[PDB]
RNA sequence: AAGGGAAGCGCUUGUGACCAGACUUGCGCCCGGCGGAUCAUCCGGUGUUCUCACCGGUGCACUCCGCCGGGCUCAGGCCAG
RNA sequence: CCCACCCAUACCCCGCCCUCAGGGUAGAAACGAUGCCCUGAGGAGUAGGCGGCCGUGGAGGUCAGUGACGAAGCCUAGGGCGUGAGCCCGGGUCGAACGGCCUCUAGUGCAGAUCUUGGUGGUAGUAGCAAAU
RNA sequence: AACGCGACGAUAACCCGCACGUAGACGUAUAAGAAUAGGCUCCGGCCUCGUAUCCUAGCAGGCGAUUCCUCCGCCGG
């Protein structure tokens, strides 16, 4: 480049090690229901969406049920379900454009005058929001068709006296 | 099986001294408060007259000078001799032991606070479970009235009262599973088949 | 009003450490996991995340809850005790004190 | 410098505007440091919260202090507040004032004054207008203020 | 960083000092340590009361077993007794000590004993040797607490 | 990108002086470690519970070796002809004014050391900012 | 701060008190203007290793540097998943 | 008799230190050939032998070395370096000299010696008012 | 018991100032007695097994309805 070595710092010896797909355990499957247990929704039941790569994955609560939006979650940190819900009418490229990283990647006087202040809560974008529209009407759609798994979903996670996950059947 | 408790109450009748003390120590070691109730109820294997020839030998160990500080006080409390068996299994002096000794609490006969509550018991301790039908078993209550205890009589009779208000409140018991098995059936008669069927098919 | 719990954890005891029987290790801790008795419900909560919490009697961040965090790694014998290792040794009067076993990583 | 904090016997200032007590300064720079405190501190006090600013200067080093007022009557066994030059001062006979600090101990010295906002800031051939100097203090007798 | 505690006003405070004193240091220390943290008028009350063997001060530190009397029930200790050069020597001090806050302009009503230091002197060579004393002593007017005024919304 | 170079992370096998034996219990006796010559000094003969003895095995890797915690080695500089030595490896030291130099040398010390980007660990020493 | 018939020391946390303060945090490219220069087959002077330097004087057609005002990118210290 | 389990500085894998051994290194090296790189082995230790290194007083040379805007000394619930003896810095005090390296030199490194001198404790405000004072 | 306990009598509330907010809770829910070569019962029947029962949904748990008279809690008799 512009600068010639300035010092006798060694480049790294070429490293071989490759990226190749990641392999999701078989209880993954597009509308699984998962349960958060870490984070701001710990405890929270959300549904699955699309399988993200190096282990996230996309899930919505969906909002007007529980108030989960759309999000991303680790695979280790969350617990499936055997539970499946059909995800027939969902916009699969709506879901590719939602899943694409960019979505929830991205000296003055107001600057000097702020300093120290703690920052607002700002509100939320219509496009994410009308996105999250565009996925939870089919969605919801599809929750009243199954028995009380908009109440299930609604409700919280807990664990109760005696029950001990070793033996319980998620 | 394996369960954490705010307090275990442990009803002291037909089990041995040992055993009982043993788990109770690592209990408290663990962490679990308990309590145990009618150690006058506690039994000890043997023969009665092996268990009055060992506790008079404590009783013949003495200090020469005055009995005061240092030497050994005879306790001839049933609660104080499951309390010197768990102290004996417990490192009594270090302060994990102490806390362990401030975790157990041990009673004769059981106050109210404790007769208003559940008792538990440990299989591995039961006289009935564990000796054999033919071997000669004693009392510590028995025990500690013949080599001195002076509160026999008094445990008597408050455990005749306990007694009496214990029947009284199981003929209550009873009224209330009359009221509450006719009111199953009442309602049952009632109960939407398709929820009913639900139950049954989940198994409630 | 819900009226239910929020507990999304497992209760245990930190015990003792790693010792013989004139020779401890507090590098590693001894845990009793409640309601987990064998081998195979120890396998099944290896690997997993711990936490203990206790008070400080000073506020660092608005809060006195001060937690050490470590990992679940083997079992211990046969009762279904098993083993732990934390980032900090835990104190030493944690001897018989409650630990939070999380969910977390997960392979169901 | 010392805070209320640590001060003993302290208590807190209240909201209510303090009234200054700017104590012989008599060179005119002494008015200047003067006058930039008393524009610092606001023109009318709230007489209402008994407060008093005090900076007192001698030989250059300005005291700064903060109390607040008890004019209460003279106990038996204090004295009568004497006058300097004139002692045992005419019309307050019986009355003394109570103090009790409420803000922190400091005490400032001059080194500096500038025509703009600093060296980097002061263009003109009196860019500087005094700059405290040892020569200057070489002589106890000589004070600037 | 912190802030030590700043030291009481110089004009709220006076300072008594005595060098070289001819008195033994352990019963300086003792007759010190009983009226340290008095008020003055209660002190000097009490040495005269010292002098005439009235009241007893109680030996806590350097104490050896003398009188066993009545006396040190209002200290809970069993062992006192009455130091006199001592007494009368730290008579003389609080005195130069008032009459120092009265120069000062103090109010002489509500002296109290803040501080007061026994420290041992070179020895006097003359084996028997003697054992001096210095004794520094801070007094105050009584801190005073005042009046809010209310706080004005605005 | 303004630090020391790539380097082996900085592990210290002991952390702790070595303390000389009975220096608690005697004052007269400084802390530097002396090595007993008792036939039956129990540290000497390394008994379990007894203070451990320096040894090449605590000794210390080479290429982490006499590096500060920011990693450089510290260059005890007396003035801008040291600064201008330490001008072709400044990513490998760091400067270190010597206690009896006076203030403006302290300062002329600093300024090169700003302007040629070699660190300095006592840069507030006898100096204060004016505006 | 601690002290129920010794203290003191070792390994390992915890609590309190005080003290310190992490990578020293920037280069590069592209535009428009401005000024300097191995720029000019420019002029003059000086010292020299006699072919290399340093000054004084003109300019900005080309070339190279900066400074300003824009624009874009990248790189970074430690710790976790 | 059978199964599982617990831990030594014991055995296995890996990292680091030093010593030893072997190899490589010039129309010279991208690190003082007394230098650099690679590989394998080992690690207790009394009497004793060898090497290296830390430190003190003074002398020659040198650092165009530090310094009255602060040398040396000392204190310090501070930041570092070295396995270690030790070295550097920060804060306070302080007031006139001092240090790094290469050598040269020696009255050169302390816990003991019922060690010397000086100073200071418990015994103890005790024993006793005894010579001295 | 001078660091075991009980009953009783008599007290210390105001003014000004100033100083700070767990040897281990997270559903920390569950009372017959008695025997174990017997016991429980509803008098039909039931008992290896607390592997049970109770409780368990809502922003760390909102608003308004829908609709229920079921539980919980506070104070009085």
């Amino acid at each position: 480049q512009k600068w010639y070595p300035a010092e006798d710092e060694a480049q790294p010896k070429k490293v071989r090690k490759a990226v190749r797909p990641w392999t999701p355990r078989k209880s993954l499957q597009p509308g699984t229901v998962l349960i958060l247990l870490a984070g701001r929704f710990r405890g929270k039941r959300v549904v699955l969406l699309k399988c993200l790569d190096q282990g996230v994955l996309l899930v919505t609560g969906p909002f007007k049920i529980n108030g989960v939006p759309l999000r991303r979650v680790n695979a280790r940190y969350v617990i499936a379900t055997s539970v499946k819900v059909d995800l027939t009418g969902v916009d699969q490229a709506k879901i590719d454009e939602v899943a694409q990283p960019k979505y929830f990647t991205a000296a003055s006087e107001e600057a000097f005058f702020k300093q120290g202040e703690k920052p607002q809560k700002k509100p939320v974008s219509s496009t994410r929001a009308a996105d999250q529209k565009a996925i939870d009407k089919a969605l919801i759609a599809n929750i009243k068709k199954v028995d009380m798994l908009a109440s299930y979903l609604a409700s919280s996670f807990s664990l109760r006296k005696g029950d001990k996950p070793h033996l319980m059947k998620f | 099986m394996s369960s954490f408790e705010s307090v275990v109450v442990i009803d002291g009748k037909g089990h041995l001294l040992g055993r009982l003390a043993s788990i109770v120590a690592k209990q408290l070691l663990s962490g679990q408060k308990i309590v145990v109730v009618r150690c006058e109820a506690l039994n000890i294997s043997g023969e009665f007259f092996r268990a009055k020839l060992k506790y008079h030998a404590y009783l013949r160990k003495m200090t020469r000078y005055n009995p005061t500080r240092g030497g050994p006080f005879h306790f001839r409390a049933p609660s104080r001799i499951f309390y010197k068996a768990v102290r004996g299994m417990i490192p009594h002096k270090t302060a994990r032991g102490a806390a362990a000794l401030e975790r157990l609490k041990v009673f004769e006969g059981v106050p109210p606070p404790y007769d208003k509550k559940k008792k538990m018991v440990v299989p591995q301790a039961l006289r009935v479970l564990r000796l054999q039908p033919g071997r000669k078993y004693c009392t510590v209550g028995r025990l500690s009235h013949e080599v001195g205890w002076k509160y026999q009589d008094v445990v008597a009779r408050l455990e005749e009262r306990r007694k009496a208000k214990g029947a009284a409140y199981y003929e209550r018991k009873k009224l209330a599973a009359r009221q509450l098995s006719e009111a199953k059936k009442a309602a049952a008669a009632k109960v939407d088949p398709k929820v009913s069927e639900a139950l049954a098919a989940y198994g409630y | 009003p819900s009226e239910a719990g929020h507990r999304l954890y497992v209760k245990g005891r930190h015990l003792s450490y790693q010792r013989g029987r004139r020779n401890t290790h507090p590098k590693t801790s001894l845990i009793k996991i409640e309601g987990v008795d064998d081998t195979a419900a120890a396998n099944f909560y290896l690997g997993k995340r711990v936490a203990y919490v206790y008070r400080a009697q000073k506020e660092v961040r608005g809060t006195k809850i001060r937690v050490i965090w470590g990992k679940i790694t083997r079992p211990h014998g046969n009762s279904g005790v098993v083993r732990a290792k934390f980032t900090h040794p835990l104190p030493a009067r944690s001897f018989g004190a409650s630990v939070r076993i999380m969910l977390y990583p997960s392979s169901i | 410098y010392a805070p209320g904090k640590a001060i003993p016997g302290h208590g807190r200032a209240t909201n209510h505007y303090p009234e200054l007590l700017l104590n012989n300064f008599k060179t005119p720079l002494g008015l200047l440091a003067a006058k930039s405190m008393h524009i610092l501190f606001p023109s009318k006090p709230e007489l209402a919260g008994r407060q008093v600013v005090t900076l007192h200067n001698q030989r250059d080093y300005i005291f700064f202090r903060r109390h607040r007022y008890v004019f209460r009557e003279a106990r038996p066994t204090e004295k009568n507040v004497v006058g300097a030059d004139g002692k045992e001062m005419e019309g307050v006979k019986g009355i003394r004032a109570g103090l009790q600090e409420i803000g922190p101990r400091m005490t400032l010295k001059l080194r500096r004054v500038d025509k703009g906002v600093g060296r980097a800031g002061s263009e003109g051939p009196d860019a500087v207008k005094w700059e405290w100097k040892a020569k200057m203090e070489k002589k106890r007798t000589r004070f600037n203020l | 960083v912190r802030y030590a505690a700043t030291e009481i006003a110089p004009t709220k405070s006076a300072r008594a000092r005595g060098s070289y004193l001819r008195v033994s240091f352990k019963n300086t220390r003792e007759t010190a340590q009983a009226i340290n943290g008095w008020k003055l008028q209660r002190a000097l009350t009490f040495l005269q009361n010292v002098i005439d063997k009235k009241e007893a001060v109680p030996m806590r530190r350097y104490a050896g077993s003398t009188g066993r009397t009545a006396q040190g029930k209002q200290w809970g200790v069993s062992r006192a007794r009455w130091p006199v050069k001592s007494a009368q020597f730290l008579i003389g001090l609080l005195k130069n000590a008032e009459a120092n806050a009265d120069a000062k302009g103090l109010d002489t009503g509500n002296l109290i004993i803040k501080h007061i230091q026994v420290n041992q002197a070179p020895k006097q060579r003359r084996p028997y040797m003697s054992n001096p004393c210095h004794i520094e002593l801070i007094l105050t007017e009584a801190e005073e607490t005042v009046q809010k005024s209310e706080a004005v919304v605005r | 990108m303004v630090a020391a170079k790539k380097h082996v992370p900085i592990v210290k096998k002991r952390t702790k002086r070595f303390m000389r034996h009975q220096s608690d219990r005697f004052k007269c006796l400084d802390s530097a470690w002396r090595k007993p010559k008792g036939i039956d000094n129990r540290v000497r003969r390394r008994f379990k519970g007894n203070l451990a003895m320096p040894s090449i095995g605590y000794g210390s890797n080479k290429k982490t070796k006499h590096m500060m915690p920011s990693g450089h080695k510290a260059f005890l500089v007396h003035n801008v002809k040291d600064v201008e030595l330490l001008l072709m490896h400044n990513r490998t030291y760091a400067a270190e004014i010597a206690h009896n130099v006076s203030s403006r040398k302290r300062i002329d010390i600093i300024t090169r050391a700003k302007q040629l980007g070699v660190k300095v660990t006592n840069a507030k020493a006898k100096v204060t900012t004016e505006v």
